[PDB]
């Protein structure tokens, strides 16, 4: 009976300026599914953190980067 | 006595005649501020307007220092305190021009503290590739670092009684100050990474390219005092025209000793 | 003003002995610098289709 | 004996002046609401 | 060397400064005529520019 | 610092004062203080004004007098102590005059 | 919530991170009050009763105890002024636990917010763009350059967290009665949080200049009670 | 004279542009409070730019070419050498193209206003909406090298002035012994040398980010315009206390000579006077709370700005005790500098609710900031300003000024002035925003009220003009007759009128023991203090 | 005669004490311009000259890997970042130069739009 | 034959000041390549006395009009300030004793003959 | 004899301050207990009846 | 002695008295002071006050006596020439405002008691 839920305070980034949580998030999730997907479930926990709080011109905006291997942060660690 | 006293002035402090160059650098500044930013959108064409405005700039400038140097030597009314007041009122000159870089080292640590989203987490970003500190940089403070250890000797035996040493000091001190014009050009264009390369090609050629355009200005000013030094002009007591510019020389020879520890060894 | 001290004379204008009237070169002098943003408030205009 | 009203009769008319002024250099934006309501 | 007659001559001249040098007519005269020709340059390009006339 | 060092300091002043502007001088920094000074101060100031020779500086003694007095009796008191500097030098009050 | 013509105060609360500035500043208000009151009734009592005085007392300069008594006495009042201050601005950015995440990204001219958490039954992040209704296209009953067509929604006595930015120019998100206001700078993205405990419609403005249309873009919040909201979320 | 070098000859050419340029800056006032008057564009047609091109010519005429040129420019070139009794300035060439190019960065404005673009980034001319992807005309550009040739004519002036008070003092003074508006002018050249390169670099880091794409604020790049907000800032919260410093001055003087008492602990005035400028440095992000700072950096600069109430507070404390004991002459710059105490300390208070991090996330960019600093610079850096002006100009110029025709002059700006700033707290706090072409439905209240006093305070500047001329023209006749006030010290209660005559002027600083006018060499001969 | 005595007295030990410290300023500029004539000739220098042959060996290779790089074309340029060549507002003194100066070699600037 | 000066008593104004000829090969010594207004405090300071003056005025006396205060000039408006009578007296205030009209010190009561010269 | 009168204006800004700030301090008052507690009082009657 | 006719008066008399007269009964007045008070006349022991002490040239009031009623006859009429130089162009201007003229503001309030704006206060927005 408590249907609406999103992500907690993550104590790493407590102050105001949230750019790199929307960052280190999604690089952590292309990490996961590269480097020994161990399920789908145990690393989406990071799918629900970048989908929220990064706006949809941004997430198209790297998904291009990763595409053209133009991307800026390493995500791949093999 | 009373009469011959009364033919001179009471006071050490000296009164200029109206001479029309600041009106003329005045008319210098704006002939360069318009041709420049209408030549940047277009509006003219070519880059002709720029290159006569800023050569009216400096030539409009060396000639309020043709007035200066007859102003000291040809009627000479630099006493003691007047010397006292052009060595302090060059003195804030140089706190505003030791502040201006401040503002390039502040863009630096604000750009490096801090890294940013859109390049990579690191710094340098990846895919540029960095200068090296234990290479050329490194020359170009050895000869700096001696440049302020040997025109501090031609301004010793300048008062000691001797040209022919002096004037040694002060020629192998000018080119010093060429060869780390031409070292540090060799550099520019020698590296790999342009002005438009993000935030790591803009910082860094903002901080050392402003400190590039000084070591112009200081080569200009050590070569004025070659020319006076041949034609008898600097005595042993009172050279103010040569005081200023080895304290030019020195401060130029800290914020360089902070560019390469900065720019070179703690950006890799 | 170097030479020649006086009451109307450390001034750049010529108060008396002008030829015209003084008032039409002080209040012709400051309306310049009050219709100045008008003829930026016109030209501005004009360039911009309305009128 | 006498010095507490030589004070009192400048002082009580100097705090009514006082408010007098006050109340129209701050409370001067009363009467412009107070008329055009519209 | 040159410099105390060069103090004979800029002391008692009642020239002004700038012109006393001897060697000062071929400075000045070609530098007022390229400094009337880098000033309204400038200024003539102004009001084309203002409606929009580029190269 | 004190009251009565202020008096001594003031009795001398009026006496060594040898001319006009070195009354008017000293009588303006002896009532520009905090305190109105006692009366053997003030005595002095009418006594130097016949050091110099000069009527109207000591009516405005009478007329400072009853500016810096802070209450109306001690105006009638400073008044009544001088008895006879007012009468046998002569001086009379600017009221009185009514000018 | 909405100004009123000749108003003086603030618009009415709807959050409790905004009825704590309406504390702070009334506590505020109330020391700026006392001082004015010392300023301007010594600025009447030197003026009326010494442009009479002829006698000018020149013979004081120092003021030793006094001199020292207007320089703790700011002190003092500094300080009992700024812990009301400190405390506001720490229980302020308590974003501990939070309930929905809304985006709000302006571009320029207008705004567009997404709740990109999949709460829903659809399976995608709903978003939207919000344009001023312009002069032409009004409806008799609007509010001008304060009503937009397609407004935002959020559920009421939740915790929502703003995730604020944009992908152009510098303009500012700005909501008088919640007393949010983040200015967006397109390198980053902030954020704020606050419940709002009332329904009902909030309107703000955006205040840092954009370039031409500044003022042409409001950001209307319609609370709306959560089984309400819910209805609004899954069909939309 | 064009290429003069005498240094009070220079002075008044100060004084010919700044009212030239206050004229300019009050027309573009108008227009601005013409178009809020009713909701709906009424006089502009439709056009928001021109409005936002008319705000940036009305900032940048308001500071940088009226308030600025005068209190640093024209009482500061005239009064530093003749207060410390120097022949002329210290270096009296730069002193000359200190001036000259000012008009040069005069026509660089007015031609960045008639390029088809217009800068309409507001006053800080923020980085990505300034940069050449928003403004793509060379409109900005120009508006910019105005800055660059008015930042060069302020470090130029400054220099000067340190160097002037530094070694060009007379025999007898020592800086113990100094007037407090020279003073005034010495911590106020320290901040314009200490701040101007910070502004000068972080201008051309625009300019060479639209022109040669360097991206030092552009986003694709990494460029953060968050260090635009840094950069300028630490310019701009000296350079509002440099156009407030020599305000300082000029009223711990006019309260002296009008009120026969010296300054009430002058050399504890002169402490506070300094740690302003020093701590009007280690402020910067009270105008950017709300960008993003963490909370720990907002819970310093709440701190910091907090602490400039004190010594401020001395001032105002210490010129209250000085007007307290003595007599007071009420002419028309002792009108200035009393409600000089009253203005800026209605706009001190409203400073110190902005300065509170957490309290200023309901009051950044709304009009409760526009009606704060309104009180501190048009009613602090203006009225004395003015006071400036009365209580000089007789000795200046040597002409008289229509005494009673300028009191009305003060009171059409003291009730003229109240009625436009006043109502603009009620705006803020109901939640206008700033810097908008046309508001809401519900802000046509106060937009109305606050709209006819901009005429009061207009055609007050109007009345100041004929002032102005009345003074030029029959200005010798206002002295042989009872039109105008001659002497600003009456004699004392026991001073005979016959001997008042002797010794006529009580100063206690030189500038008005000189001759009226003033000769061009007034120290031929060294003057020498006790 | 009227108004003309004299101008001062003569003080007369200020001289040989203000012209006894300007003799020690020629005695003191001799071993401070000894001091600095050994440093700048046998120790500064010895550090120029040995590292500069020393700079002038890595000259030699540095222009050789320029030399490699143009040797194949490489249309397979590594398609640089997205802040790698900004050109909003392209340059005026140039067609499409990057810079004031740059040699082509290692400053390509290959667009990829693909 | 205009003869420059090589002692103070003996100028006779700004056509003797020029100095003697500069030696080939050598720098100049100060004493041979001076101008006219730093060659003449030159002079001074090879004798023991300064040629501008920088001295505070004598505020150890009062003074009265039977016995002033003299104080030098060249022309007649020299300016004094007269702080007090052991200089830490009263504030500053400034005075113009002119030629045949003294001045008299409204506070302090100082009188100041000007001595014109 | 007169009486040393002496002091006539430490008493004129001692009962100054002191009617500076009990004319400010019912100046404040009404701010803060007759205008803060209006609104406030408003406040917590009207979410009295939203729990109802 | 000294005439009673010349001293008579010495209020209105002392301005518009020529100047070579002006000095001249101060010069035959300050010989008599040298003499015991309170023989001298007793209006020319009123005059020397009015010489030394009175309200001319020095003294003299920063403002006349027609100074302070002409003040508030310059303010006032300064007031009602800038509303009425404020009618002139807010007469010559743009048009009104469409929402604003009394018409929306009735049933805005319905918009706005419909989602219950402004519980304390005031919604009322009713400016015409
Ligand atoms: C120098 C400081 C200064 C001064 C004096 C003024 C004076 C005035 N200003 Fe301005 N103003 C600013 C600085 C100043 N302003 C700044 C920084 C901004 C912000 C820009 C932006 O937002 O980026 C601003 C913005 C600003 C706004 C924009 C609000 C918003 O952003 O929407 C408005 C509109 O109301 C306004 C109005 C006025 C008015 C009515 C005056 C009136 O006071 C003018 C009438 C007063 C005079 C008549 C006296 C001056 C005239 C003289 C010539 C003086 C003569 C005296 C001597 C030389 C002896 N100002
Ligand atoms: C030039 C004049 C001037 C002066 C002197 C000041 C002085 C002060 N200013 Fe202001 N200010 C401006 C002009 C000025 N300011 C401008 C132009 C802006 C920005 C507008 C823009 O961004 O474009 C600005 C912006 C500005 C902001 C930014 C708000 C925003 O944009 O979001 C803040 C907030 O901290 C602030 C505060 C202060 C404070 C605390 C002082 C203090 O120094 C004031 C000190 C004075 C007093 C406090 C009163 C005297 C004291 C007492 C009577 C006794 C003591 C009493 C107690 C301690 C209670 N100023
Ligand atoms: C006053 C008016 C404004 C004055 C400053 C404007 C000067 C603008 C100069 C821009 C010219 C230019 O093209 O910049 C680039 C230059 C050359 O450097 P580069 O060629 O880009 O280096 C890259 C090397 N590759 C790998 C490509 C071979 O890089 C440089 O060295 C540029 C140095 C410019 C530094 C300017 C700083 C000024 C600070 C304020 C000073 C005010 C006085
Ligand atoms: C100090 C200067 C005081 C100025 C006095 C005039 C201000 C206005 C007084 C009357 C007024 O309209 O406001 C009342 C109180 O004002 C105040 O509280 C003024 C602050 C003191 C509130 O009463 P209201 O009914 O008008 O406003 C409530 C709407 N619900
Ligand atoms: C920034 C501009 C340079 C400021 C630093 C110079 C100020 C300190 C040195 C100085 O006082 O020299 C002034 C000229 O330098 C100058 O300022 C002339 C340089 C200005 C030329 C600008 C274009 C350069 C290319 C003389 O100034 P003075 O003539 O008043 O002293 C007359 C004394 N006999
Ligand atoms: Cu978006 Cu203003
Ligand atoms: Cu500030
Ligand atoms: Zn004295």
């Amino acid at each position: 009976n408590s249907p609406l839920h999103t992500v907690g305070f993550d104590a790493r980034f407590p102050q105001q300026n949230q750019t790199k949580h929307c960052w280190q998030s999604y690089v952590d999730y292309h990490k996961c599914v590269n480097m020994k997907g161990e399920d789908f479930a145990p690393c989406k926990v990071f799918w629900k953190t970048y989908n929220a709080l990064c706006p949809l011109d941004w997430i198209e905006k790297w998904d291009d980067q990763r595409e053209k291997g133009i991307f800026a942060g390493d995500i791949n660690s093999d | 006595t009373h009469l011959e006293r009364s033919r001179h002035q009471q006071h050490p402090f000296h009164m200029v005649m109206p001479s029309p160059w600041p009106i003329v650098v005045s008319f210098a500044l704006l002939s360069l501020a318009l041709s420049t930013a209408l030549t940047m959108h277009g509006y003219i064409g070519n880059m002709n307007m720029v290159y006569l405005a800023l050569f009216v700039l400096l030539t409009s400038s060396i000639l309020w220092f043709r007035d200066i140097v007859a102003e000291a030597t040809y009627l000479g009314d630099h006493t003691m305190a007047v010397r006292k007041g052009i060595n302090l009122g060059f003195l804030m000159f140089v706190l505003s021009e030791v502040l201006i870089f401040a503002g390039l080292f502040w863009a630096y640590f604000h750009s490096a503290m801090s890294p940013d989203v859109t390049l990579g987490a690191c710094w340098p970003p990846v895919g540029i590739e960095a200068v090296q500190p234990t290479e050329l940089p490194l020359l170009n403070t050895i000869i700096l670092l001696s440049s302020g250890a040997t025109v501090t000797y031609s301004h010793h035996a300048l008062i000691a009684g001797n040209r022919n040493k002096a004037l040694s000091g002060l020629l192998i001190t000018f080119w010093l100050i060429v060869i780390f014009v031409t070292c540090q050009y060799i550099e520019y264009t020698n590296a790999a990474f342009t002005i438009s390369d993000g935030v790591y090609g803009s910082v860094f050629y903002a901080g050392t390219g402003l400190h590039f355009l000084h070591m112009v200005m200081l080569a200009a000013m050590l070569g004025v005092n070659y020319w006076r030094m041949r034609n008898y002009h600097l005595t042993a007591g009172h050279h103010v025209g040569y005081e200023t510019t080895i304290i030019y020389t020195h401060v130029l020879d800290v914020i360089w000793l902070f560019l390469y520890v900065v720019f070179y060894w703690w950006g890799v | 003003v170097h030479f020649k001290d006086g009451v109307y004379e450390n001034i750049p204008f010529k108060v008396k002995g002008r030829k015209t009237p003084y008032a039409l070169s002080h209040f012709g002098f400051f309306a310049i610098g009050f219709a100045v943003p008008f003829v930026a408030c016109y030209v501005q205009l004009k360039k911009s289709g309305a009128f | 004996e006498s010095w507490v009203i030589t004070e009192g009769r400048r002082l009580i008319p100097e705090i009514f002046q006082w408010s007098a002024v006050l109340s129209v250099c701050l409370g001067w934006p009363g009467a412009v609401y107070f008329f055009s309501k519209a | 060397n040159k410099v105390i007659q060069l103090q004979k001559i800029f002391q008692s001249s009642t020239k002004p400064l700038w012109w006393r040098h001897p060697r000062s007519a071929l400075y000045l005269y070609p530098f007022y005529a390229i400094f009337a020709v880098a000033v309204v340059t400038p200024l003539l390009y102004i009001p084309n520019a203002i409606r929009g006339i580029k190269a | 610092e004190t009251f009565e060092e202020f008096t001594a300091r003031y009795e001398k002043e009026f006496d060594e004062a040898y001319d006009l502007f070195e009354v008017q001088r000293v009588l303006n920094n002896c009532f520009s203080y905090d305190l109105v000074p006692a009366p053997a101060v003030i005595e002095k100031a009418l006594r130097a004004a016949r050091r110099v020779n000069d009527l109207p500086t000591a009516i405005r003694v009478f007329e400072a007098l009853k500016y810096k007095v802070e209450n109306e009796d001690q105006y009638k008191a400073y008044l009544d102590e001088l008895k006879d500097v007012r009468q046998e030098l002569g001086v009379p009050l600017k009221e009185e005059l009514f000018p | 919530d909405v100004p009123t013509p000749y108003a003086c105060y603030f618009q009415d609360s709807a959050t409790p991170n905004q009825e704590g500035i309406l504390e702070l500043h009334d506590n505020i208000m109330f020391y700026l009050l006392v001082i004015l009151g010392l300023v301007s009734w010594m600025l009447y009592t030197i003026v009326m009763t010494y442009s009479k005085n002829p006698i000018a007392y020149k013979y004081i300069k120092h003021g030793q105890t006094i001199e020292v008594i207007w320089t703790i006495f700011p002190a003092v009042i500094l300080l009992i002024i700024a812990f009301p201050s400190f405390i506001l601005l720490y229980l302020c950015d308590e974003v501990i636990s939070p309930a929905m995440t809304i985006k709000a990204i302006g571009y320029q001219w207008y705004w567009k917010y997404e709740y990109s958490d999949f709460i829903n039954d659809s399976g995608e992040t709903v978003e939207f763009e919000s344009y001023v209704i312009p002069d032409e296209l009004l409806e008799e009953g609007q509010l001008r350059l304060l009503d937009t067509d397609t407004s935002m929604v959020v559920p009421v006595d939740t915790h929502i967290r703003f995730v604020v930015t944009a992908a152009d120019v510098i303009h500012d998100f700005a909501i008088p009665s919640l007393g949010i206001k983040v200015d967006a700078t397109p390198g980053r993205l902030n954020q704020v949080s606050a419940l709002i405990q009332r329904e009902g419609v909030f309107y703000g403005a955006c205040s840092e200049l954009c370039g031409t249309g500044h003022a042409n873009m409001p950001i209307k919040i319609e609370a709306v009670s959560l089984p309400k909201f819910l209805e609004w979320l899954n069909e939309q | 004279w064009l290429y003069s070098t005498n240094a009070k000859d220079i002075a008044v050419l100060y004084f010919m542009l700044a009212i030239f340029s206050g004229m300019a800056g009050t027309a573009m006032s108008l227009i601005i409070r013409l178009e809020l008057a009713a909701p709906g564009s009424q006089y502009l047609h439709g056009n928001s730019q021109l409005f936002n091109v008319l705000v940036v010519g009305h900032a940048v005429l308001m500071i940088f070419f009226l308030v600025m040129p005068a209190l640093i420019g024209g009482f500061g070139n005239y009064l530093l050498p003749l207060m410390i009794g120097a022949t002329d300035t210290a270096f009296p060439r730069i002193n000359n193209i200190a001036f000259w190019v000012l008009p040069m960065g005069l026509v660089c404005l007015v031609t960045s206003t008639l390029v088809e673009s217009g800068a309409g980034t507001g006053w800080t001319v923020y980085p990505p909406l300034s940069s050449i992807q928003a403004h793509s005309g060379p409109s900005v550009d120009l508006a910019i090298f105005a800055l660059h040739l008015t930042s060069i004519s302020s470090l130029l002036g400054a220099i000067n002035f340190i160097v002037t008070t530094l070694n060009m003092r007379t025999n007898g003074m020592t800086m113990h012994k100094l007037p407090l508006f020279v003073w005034s002018i010495f911590i106020t050249a320290f901040l314009l040398l200490l701040s101007l390169p910070v502004l000068s670099a972080g201008i051309t880091m625009l300019l060479l980010d639209r022109n040669f794409n360097t991206s030092f604020f552009e986003v694709s790049g990494g460029g953060d315009p968050i260090l635009y907000e840094h950069l300028f800032w630490f310019f701009g919260h000296p350079e509002v206390y440099i156009l407030i410093i020599p305000g300082f001055g000029i009223i711990s003087h006019v309260v002296s000579t009008y009120s026969k008492k010296p300054v009430f602990g002058e050399i504890s005035m002169v402490y506070a006077m300094a740690s302003i400028g020093l701590l009007g440095f280690l402020v910067w992000s009270h105008h950017m709370y709300i960008v993003g700072l963490d909370a720990d950096t907002r819970a310093y600069f709440t701190s910091a700005t907090m602490i400039i109430a004190i010594p401020t507070g001395i001032k105002i404390f210490s010129w209250l005790a000085t007007i307290h004991g003595g007599s007071i002459r009420l002419a028309t710059p002792m009108l200035y500098a009393i409600a000089f105490l009253f203005l800026f300390t209605m706009g001190g208070l409203t400073g110190v609710a902005l300065a509170n991090a957490s309290l200023d996330v309901a009051f950044h960019d709304t009009y409760y900031v526009v009606g704060h600093f309104h009180y501190v610079l048009s009613m602090g850096a203006i009225f004395s300003l003015f006071a400036g002006y009365y209580y000089w100009s007789p000795q200046i110029l040597g002409l008289n000024y229509n005494e009673k025709l300028a009191q009305i002059q003060f009171w059409l700006i003291f009730i003229g002035a109240n009625v436009i700033f006043f109502p603009m707290h009620f705006l803020g706090i109901n939640g206008m925003p700033r810097r908008i072409p046309d508001y809401p439905d519900a802000f046509a209240g106060w937009n109305y009220v606050a709209s006819i006093g901009s005429f009061i305070a207009t055609l007050s500047l109007f009345l100041f003009i004929y002032i102005l001329y009345d003074q030029l023209v029959n200005g010798l006749n206002n002295k042989v007759n009872n039109k105008s006030v001659i002497y600003n010290k009456a004699p004392d209660f026991v001073e005979s009128n016959t001997i008042f005559n002797l010794n006529t002027v009580k100063s206690s600083s030189i500038e008005f023991l000189l001759t009226s006018p003033p000769a061009v060499h007034s120290f031929n001969t060294p003057a020498v203090q006790s | 005669n009227a108004l003309k005595p004299a101008f001062g007295p003569p003080d007369k030990v200020a001289a040989q004490k203000f012209k006894e410290s300007l003799m020690a300023t020629e005695k003191h500029a001799k071993d401070t311009s000894n001091m600095w004539v050994k440093i700048s000739v046998w120790v500064a220098l010895p550090a120029i000259a040995l590292t500069a042959v020393n700079t002038y060996f890595v000259e030699k290779e540095h222009a050789e890997h320029r030399e490699h790089l143009k040797h194949v074309p490489d249309s397979e340029w590594p398609r640089d970042y997205e802040f790698m060549n900004i050109r909003s507002k392209p340059f005026f003194w140039g067609d499409g130069d990057k810079t004031l100066f740059w040699n082509p070699v290692v400053n390509r600037h290959i667009e990829h739009d693909d | 034959v205009v003869k420059t000066a090589q002692n103070l008593a003996e100028v006779n104004g700004p056509e003797t000041l020029i100095g003697p000829g500069a030696k080939e090969g050598t720098v100049p010594t100060d004493l041979d390549q001076e101008t006219g207004l730093a060659r003449l405090e030159l002079l001074g300071k090879l004798e023991g006395i300064d040629v501008f003056d920088t001295k505070p005025l004598d505020s150890s006396r009062k003074g009265t009009m039977k016995d002033p205060i003299i104080i030098e000039s060249y022309d007649d408006y020299r300016y004094v300030g007269c702080t007090g009578s052991p200089a830490g007296s009263h504030t500053i205030m400034w005075l113009k004793p002119t030629v045949n009209e003294v001045a008299r010190c409204w506070e302090c009561g100082s009188v100041y003959k000007l001595n014109p010269v | 004899t007169i009486a040393p009168i002496t002091g006539t204006i430490k008493r004129r800004v001692i009962m100054d301050i002191v009617l500076g700030f009990s004319l400010g301090g019912v100046m404040a008052s009404y701010w803060w207990w007759g205008f803060h507690m209006d609104k406030i009082n408003k406040r917590e009657k009207f979410y009295a009846e939203l729990a109802e | 002695a000294l005439s009673n006719a010349a001293v008579m008066d010495l209020q209105s008399r002392w301005e518009n008295m020529p100047s070579t007269e002006q000095q001249d009964i101060v010069s035959k007045l300050s010989e008599r002071q040298k003499l015991p008070w309170a023989q001298l006349t007793e209006p020319e022991k009123q005059a020397v006050w009015y010489i030394s002490y009175g309200e001319w040239g020095p003294r003299r009031p920063v403002l006349n006596k027609g100074d302070s009623s002409f003040i508030a006859k310059g303010v006032a009429a300064g007031l009602l020439f800038s509303v009425g130089l404020f009618a002139v162009v807010r007469m010559a201007g743009g048009q009104d405002a469409k929402t604003m003229n009394k018409e929306w503001q009735l049933k805005s309030d319905e918009y706005l008691k419909s989602k219950n704006a402004n519980p304390w206060g005031g919604y009322s927005q009713v400016q015409s």
